[PDB]
RNA sequence: CGCGAAGAACCUUACCUGGUCUUGACAUCCACGGAAGUUUUCAGAGAUGAGAAUGUGCCUUCGGGAACCGUGAGACAGGUGCUGCAUGGCUGUCGUCAGCUCGUGUUGUGAAAUGUUGGGUUAAGUCCCGCAACGAGCGCAACCCUUAUCCUUUGUUGCCAGCGGUCCGGCCGGGAACUCAAAGGAGACUGCCAGUGAUAAACUGGAGGAAGGUGGGGAUGACGUCAAGUCAUCAUGGCCCUUACGACCAGGGCUACACACGUGCUACAAUGGCGCAUACAAAGAGAAGCGACCUCGCGAGAGCAAGCGGACCUCAUAAAGUGCGUCGUAGUCCGGAUUGGAGUCUGCAACUCGACUCCAUGAAGUCGGAAUCGCUAGUAAUCGUGGAUCAGAAUGCCACGGUG
């Protein structure tokens, strides 16, 4: 038996207070925590003609960077799955639980 | 080139077809279907088909089978440059 | 020369984002579909309440909205009977349940947005637009801003031939990253035609 | 962009979800290699033109939102070229920003 | 350049022969980034030259090569409405660069099979002072002479 | 004991493992001659055991990805002589002054907008 | 002039021929009638007309409203209709060139000047000196991203040095060393040395160092110029149409072909073609999706079907290279255009007008007149790979690595 749990940011700032934050909650219920592991970084890029009309030749480039996290909880006592299910996550993180 | 898993006639014009086999041969039968394919019951009969602006009326013989309705119909006209 | 947008320019080294929610490739093109329709209908309502910022947050099932508006009491209304009629008809426009918060801005002289819409009502009340233009900049530099500029252009004054002129006072490095440089757009519909009001306001460094 | 455009594009969404997506079986389970050679496939392939001209899903052109333009579409924002560019830099869309590398 | 006072770019030496000489030669034949195909037509060809000019390996292609290097070359100037051929003295690694390009530009142009007989046979000859490379010497020479009163 | 050394080139990471002995040389397990079909690659490799002429005192173990034949015998040139420094340490100003030392940090640049290629443009007509 | 168009078979589509509608395909307002939706037949090319089944959802504070449909009449709708020389917004350009201004003081009757000139110096109106100028602002530089070295932390799906096991496969136990991933730091400053220079600013050279003088690349476009471009993204002042310049439908057309130009691709061969064997990448994408293994087919593909919302599975076997053999300078064992036949796949449908496969055919072409274009280093040249658009449909565009 073993929780596997991934995060998903826009921005490594917010990941880092969600990732650390999770880490040390289930610490607290006397676990041992796996991690975190920083995952390689999807960063799509999308190019885009600027002008309405002609003007080919400028152009703009964007992008947007997916930064993830994962960590491994592998002695899920019978009160820390639960509680993770009561922590104050940011709104631009969202987690992925797997059992 | 289409599958052998079947030709392909439309509806509207292939109960067409059949209605006027039987009785006999008359005014031109009038169509827009130009990608429908041809078939062996349609030999001997006058299909009027449409070309954008006109329905030019092709006689269907027997070489014809096979071959889509559409080229024998040009849509575009063209005389020479000078 | 055109000039790079200075906000955008500035995402993610000194300047917050607008939205901060998180979806994957299947529901991304439909929050931002519900997000357009939902600011387009607060922005179209609160016209006399001086918003001047709207920021969406998207948690994990619910939408949260946060007005920055010099005027709460307007959006507010008595006790909240009408902060509850823009979360009912929020919530539809979204199809989630919403939960809309009211944050504060002090000083709309320091405002980019509340200055760029000031300009225009005047404008729109066929108010000389030099008196316009001089009274927001001295306004601004008053209270504490570095750096103004602001700029309006087209068919100023009922003219037949479109000009732009701007008024620039202060300090305004457009060109450093560091800089708080607060810049935002309006437009003016005058009965000649159509009149763009654009403003940058510089705040510091860091 | 001319709203009677919009108002197809709306009406064949609409026209293909009811219609294919569940009628889908005849294009597929009987125009299939078995012993249907017979009038079973015949009559399916026969069936299918009498359906709408539309309901088809390789007739959407897939528009921008906004504004209707049929030109410069991309697919992870559902917006043309024109209205992205335009909202990243207000900063409606999360995460995205200019790229240098 | 109008200021640059450019460097040089260093050179790795021939693996087999350790020459700074050859690794020239290598990149001049060289063609589209092919830098083995190269090799193995230079190689090729000197060893047959070798055996031919009986031994003495890189030697050998140094003496056809002494027979080729020009001393004087000419250079175009406008003077007011005429333009001379202001002869001048080449410089040294410069007559390294122009002796090879020339080698290799007629070792192009031969009816011969491959290209390793084809430059090995220019660089026989050019030892014995036969081959156009050779005569694409004595032509610059010879047009460098005629105009000595502009020197 | 074994002495490690990490070099890179255009793509490629290699890691040499140096240990007394004679010489004998392995890549991803396989001999030099095996690996590099490529006779200049192999005069590079060699290179930096021939000037600090260690060469038939040491086994080499080495593990090489990324990259192509040259980009592979060039991080080998590099990873080799950075083991080798931990070898002795004080054989360090000779090999500075062969170049090995030195990281060679040129890369492919990158494709620029309305270029075919890094600075290759289309061609140019006045009318 | 491979421009809008990041992808015209239908659609897109704005154009043409014909058939159709007039409060309208899209919205609000009123009156009236029907809960909607269904599931089917005929006529029609289809739009649309006819018709047969169908249901009666919720509060009723038991009058209707919900939401949807259909009819009536007008406010109005609608316009990819005109004006970019009435405008906004966005973009090109000179030009990533080093410039462009202002406040106060002073000079001149005045337009104006000065500062901003001069001696040096720099990539730079960069800096130092001098000086009726003293300061400041927008620009330059720095601040941002990526790359090049090192260090700390964490170790799965990534790694395997030391260990043992082994089916020889990191595959198992195991390890946290190493590559690597991604967060946080350190590092480069003319900082040190020597000389030159107006006891200056800065220049040459040396050391050290992964890197030396802006380390490499990118983003960043000043006041303004061209009444530059866009009223067909959008918005918008004026003008114009309202049984039609608005709306729906089928077929066509945008793919025509005496010709001329621009940008590309493939070649004219031996540094090569063909056949067999065999090495070494990087960056990406995937749910109405990517599709493995296996069986069938010469082939494109077909059948069954695991895995994967992904450092895990698939796309996906890199190609130039390398070894062997063969061809032997020939319009060829070069070239692969055109045409006939036979097929697969997508798609309601490949005639006009798709892509690809197999058999057959084998045009011009033997390095190109006057002239002209790009490129200073991981660059040019050359070899492949991926992505967006997208049912299918790149020699284009945007990115990635190999040799060099
Ligand atoms: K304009
Ligand atoms: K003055
Ligand atoms: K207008
Ligand atoms: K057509
Ligand atoms: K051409
Ligand atoms: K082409
Ligand atoms: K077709
Ligand atoms: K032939
Ligand atoms: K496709
Ligand atoms: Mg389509
Ligand atoms: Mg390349
Ligand atoms: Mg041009
Ligand atoms: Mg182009
Ligand atoms: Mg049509
Ligand atoms: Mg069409
Ligand atoms: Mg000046
Ligand atoms: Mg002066
Ligand atoms: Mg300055
Ligand atoms: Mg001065
Ligand atoms: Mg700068
Ligand atoms: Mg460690
Ligand atoms: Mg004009
Ligand atoms: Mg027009
Ligand atoms: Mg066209
Ligand atoms: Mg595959
Ligand atoms: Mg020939
Ligand atoms: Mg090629
Ligand atoms: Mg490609």
């Amino acid at each position: 038996q073993r929780i596997r749990i991934r995060l998903k940011a826009f921005d490594h700032r917010l990941i880092d207070q969600a990732t650390a934050e999770i880490v040390e909650t289930a610490k607290r219920t006397g676990a041992q925590v796996r991690g975190p592991i920083p995952l390689p970084t999807r960063k799509e890029r999308f190019t885009v003609l600027i002008s309405p009309h002609v003007n080919k030749d400028a152009r703009d480039q964007y992008e947007i960077r997916t930064h993830l996290r994962l960590v491994d909880i592998v002695e899920p006592t019978e009160k820390t799955v639960d509680a993770l299910m009561r922590l104050d996550l940011a709104a631009g993180v969202d987690v992925q639980i797997s059992l | 080139r289409s599958l052998k898993k079947g030709p392909f006639i439309d509806l509207h014009l292939l109960k067409k077809v059949e209605k006027a086999v039987e009785s006999g041969d008359k005014k031109p039968l009038r169509t827009w279907s130009r990608r429908s394919t041809i078939f062996p019951n349609m030999i001997g009969l006058t299909i009027a088909v449409h070309n954008g602006r006109q329905h030019v009326p092709v006689f269907v013989t027997d070489e014809m089978v096979g071959h889509k309705l559409g080229e024998f119909a040009p849509t575009r006209t063209y005389r020479g440059h000078a | 020369g055109q000039k790079v947008h200075p906000n955008g320019i500035r995402l993610g080294i000194v300047k917050p984002w607008n939205s901060t929610w998180f979806a994957n490739t299947k529901e991304f093109a439909d929050n931002l579909d519900s997000d357009f329709k939902v600011r387009q209908y607060l922005t179209k309502e609160l016209a006399k309440a001086s918003v001047s910022r709207i920021v969406i947050e998207r948690p994990a099932k619910s939408i949260r909205v946060t007005i920055h508006t010099a005027r709460p009491g307007i959006v507010i209304g008595k006790k909240g009977e009408d902060v509850e009629k823009l979360r009912k008809v929020v919530a539809d426009i979204a199809g989630v349940p919403a939960q809309i918060n009211i944050a504060e801005v002090r000083k709309p002289e320091l405002d980019a947005k509340l200055v760029a819409d000031s300009i225009t009502s005047q404008l729109e009340r066929r108010v000389m637009f030099r008196r316009a233009m001089k009274r927001a900049v001295q306004n601004a530099m008053r209270l504490g801003a570095k750096g103004i500029k602001v700029e309006v252009s087209g068919r100023l004054g009922g003219a037949e031939i479109a000009r732009t002129e701007w008024y620039r006072e202060g300090r305004v490095p457009l060109h450093t990253l560091r800089a708080d440089i607060d810049y935002n757009t309006s437009e003016a519909h005058t009965t000649y035609g159509v009149i763009g009001v654009k403003v940058w306001i510089f705040k510091g460094e860091i | 962009a001319k709203q009677s455009m919009k108002a197809r594009e709306v009406k064949r969404v609409a026209l293909a979800d009811k219609y294919f997506a569940k009628r889908a079986e005849l294009k597929a389970i009987i125009s299939d290699v078995n012993a249907a050679s017979d009038e079973d496939r015949w009559n399916a392939v026969l069936k299918l033109q009498t359906l709408p001209r539309d309901s088809s899903p390789s007739r959407q052109r897939n528009r921008c939102r906004q504004t209707g333009r049929p030109h410069g579409f991309l697919r992870k924002f559902g917006l043309s070229r024109i209205k992205v560019r335009e909202a990243a830099m207000r900063g409606e869309i999360p995460g995205l920003k200019k790229a240098s590398w | 350049p109008r200021r640059r006072v450019i460097g040089q770019r260093k050179i790795l030496p021939d693996p087999k022969f350790g020459s700074e000489l050859l690794a020239k030669f290598v990149n001049i034949l060289m063609v589209d980034g092919k830098k083995s195909t190269a090799e193995s037509i230079v190689y090729s060809a000197l060893e047959t030259l070798a055996q031919r000019s009986g031994k003495s390996e890189l030697e050998a292609f140094e003496v056809a090569l002494e027979n080729v290097r020009p001393t004087v070359e000419v250079k175009s100037r406008r003077v007011g409405g005429s333009t001379y051929q202001v002869p001048v003295e080449v410089r040294p690694v410069r007559r390294n660069a122009l002796a090879m390009r020339w080698i290799v530009e007629a070792a192009r142009k031969r009816g011969d099979k491959s290209m390793a007989l084809r430059l090995a046979n220019e660089l026989s000859d050019a030892a014995e002072n036969k081959g156009t490379a050779v005569k694409k010497r004595e032509d610059v020479h010879r047009m460098a002479e005629a105009n000595k009163a502009f020197a | 004991n074994q002495y490690y050394g990490t070099g890179r080139r255009k793509s490629s990471a290699a890691r040499v493992f140096i240990k007394p002995g004679n010489g004998k040389i392995v890549i991803n397990q396989r001999s030099l001659e095996q690996y590099f079909g490529r006779e200049t690659a192999r005069m590079v490799v060699r290179q930096p055991l021939e000037l600090v002429d260690m060469v038939e005192k040491l086994d080499l173990y080495i593990t090489v990805k990324g990259g192509g034949i040259s980009g592979q015998a060039g991080a080998i040139r590099h990873g080799i002589t950075r083991a080798l420094m931990e070898y002795d340490e004080s054989l360090r100003s000779e090999l500075r002054k062969a170049g090995f030392v030195t990281r060679d940090a040129r890369q492919v640049e990158r494709k620029k907008v309305g270029l075919r290629k890094a600075r290759r443009r289309p061609q140019f007509s006045k009318r």
